[PDB]
């Protein structure tokens, strides 16, 4: 299985703001769909935004203003920069290439916004 | 001589979107009243124009864009617009001066079992540029290995089909696509609208 | 804004059913819809693309069935690693688009 490891998240006050990490071993970060899934605790999945091969990234209009995406082409890491944290947010946070025959997801990174 | 549109809007099928078809207009009256008198070419978005004075202008030469795509992805086709077709399929510059005509073809296009002839990219290393065709259906490299051009994992084929069926839903039954791309180069005009 | 309401919240079959999952779409979709395995405390997992095509590496039991809106994920014979949850995703926008609540897979 192709592996990518997710990083950067740990407790974080209400108000906050944090970037979490995303690298990639094999495949190549800037050359495939990339994609942010949250999975808030004991509740459904809700896919955040993507990050497309060109650059062309998209959000959900309940994440609009507040999440952005990035990537890096040298160290091959895909960022997700977050703003306005509410104690809502706290979920584990996924990064997972989508492909129509693949769907390579991390292992996700806990975010826990709490005092 | 009149000009072909009507040979174009109603040609029996299509081009597929990654290799969008290109027919040249050149040294012929447009008269563009009248395919706007066609409403039932639903869509009739315009930039970079205005639609009625169309038939006042002149232009060295008009393209006629023809091609499927998704009634969904109609809306990537627009100035600044990002996403699948916008990006990797037909990249419409943010400057656009033309128009886009698009109309619901289910009831021709779309096949019982689905209509796979028409193809589409999604994968390629950086966008295209405006109005660039990329026909290239080599193996696409989604990793550090190369792969000698022979599918498999992390290299994949950067076309898909459609498949259109009849019975989808209104945004994703297919939409014939015919895109009016302009010309005027430093030189005097063959296509007049009057 | 496409709502998918999955069904049952539970299935609670014994090890070797056939595991019928239900997944219907406010909208008519089409085909572009994704079904997602997912064991506890790991991330998902793609089972079915466009609600027909089996993934790479995923096991033959697992097919998906249905159209528009009214999909169901079919798995031939529940394996013991098989008893997790399972999230079907809309993909009219692929690959965005909005998941269901899922569907647990335990009996007792």
């Amino acid at each position: 299985e192709v592996q990518v490891v997710e990083s950067g998240g740990g407790l974080i006050q209400p108000g906050g703001s944090l970037r979490l990490s995303c690298t990639a071993s094999e495949l190549i970060i800037s050359r495939n769909y990339m994609s942010w899934v949250r999975q808030a605790p004991g509740k459904g999945l809700e896919w955040l935004s993507v990050i497309y091969p060109g650059g062309s990234s998209f959000y959900t209009d309940s994440l609009k203003g507040r999440f952005t995406i990035s990537v890096d082409n040298s160290k091959n890491t895909l960022y997700l920069q977050m703003n306005r944290l509410g104690v809502e947010d706290t979920a584990i946070y996924y990064c997972v290439r989508d492909a129509p025959s693949e769907s390579d997801w991390g292992q996700g990174t806990l975010v826990t916004v709490s005092s | 001589n009149l000009c072909p549109f009507h040979e174009v809007f109603n040609a029996t099928t299509f081009a597929s979107v990654y290799a969008w078809n290109r027919k040249r207009i050149s040294n012929c009256v447009a008269d563009y009243s009248v395919i706007y008198n066609f409403a039932p070419f639903f869509a009739f978005k315009c930039y970079g124009v205005s639609p009625t004075k169309l038939n006042d202008l002149c232009f060295t030469n008009v393209y006629a864009d023809s091609f499927v795509i998704r009634g969904n992805e109609v809306s990537q086709i627009a100035p600044g617009q990002t996403g699948n077709i916008a990006d990797y399929n037909y990249k419409l510059p943010d400057d656009f001066t033309g128009c886009v005509i698009a109309w619901n073809s289910n009831k021709l296009d779309s096949k019982p079992s689905g209509n796979y002839n028409y193809l589409y990219r999604f994968l390629r290393k950086s966008k295209l540029k405006p109005f660039e065709r990329d026909i290239s259906t080599e193996i696409y490299q989604a990793g550090n290995k190369p792969c000698n051009g022979v599918a498999g994992p992390n290299c994949y084929s950067p076309l898909q089909s459609y498949g259109f069926r009849p019975t989808y839903g209104v945004g994703h039954q297919p939409y014939r696509v015919v895109v009016l791309s302009f010309e005027l180069l430093h030189a005097p005009a063959t296509v007049c609208g009057p | 804004e496409i709502v998918l309401t999955q069904s049952p919240a539970t299935l609670s079959l014994f090890p070797g059913e056939r595991a019928t999952l239900s997944c219907r779409a406010s909208q008519n979709i089409g085909h572009f819809l994704t079904w997602y395995q997912q064991k506890p405390g790991q991330a998902p997992r793609l089972l079915i693309y466009d609600a027909s095509n089996r993934a790479t590496g995923v096991p033959a039991r697992f097919s998906g069935s249905g159209s528009e809106t009214e999909f169901t994920l079919t798995i031939s014979s529940l394996g013991p690693e098989d008893f997790a949850v399972y999230y079907c995703q809309e993909r009219s926008d692929w690959p965005r688009g909005t998941f269901g609540q899922g569907t647990k897979v335990e009996i007792k």
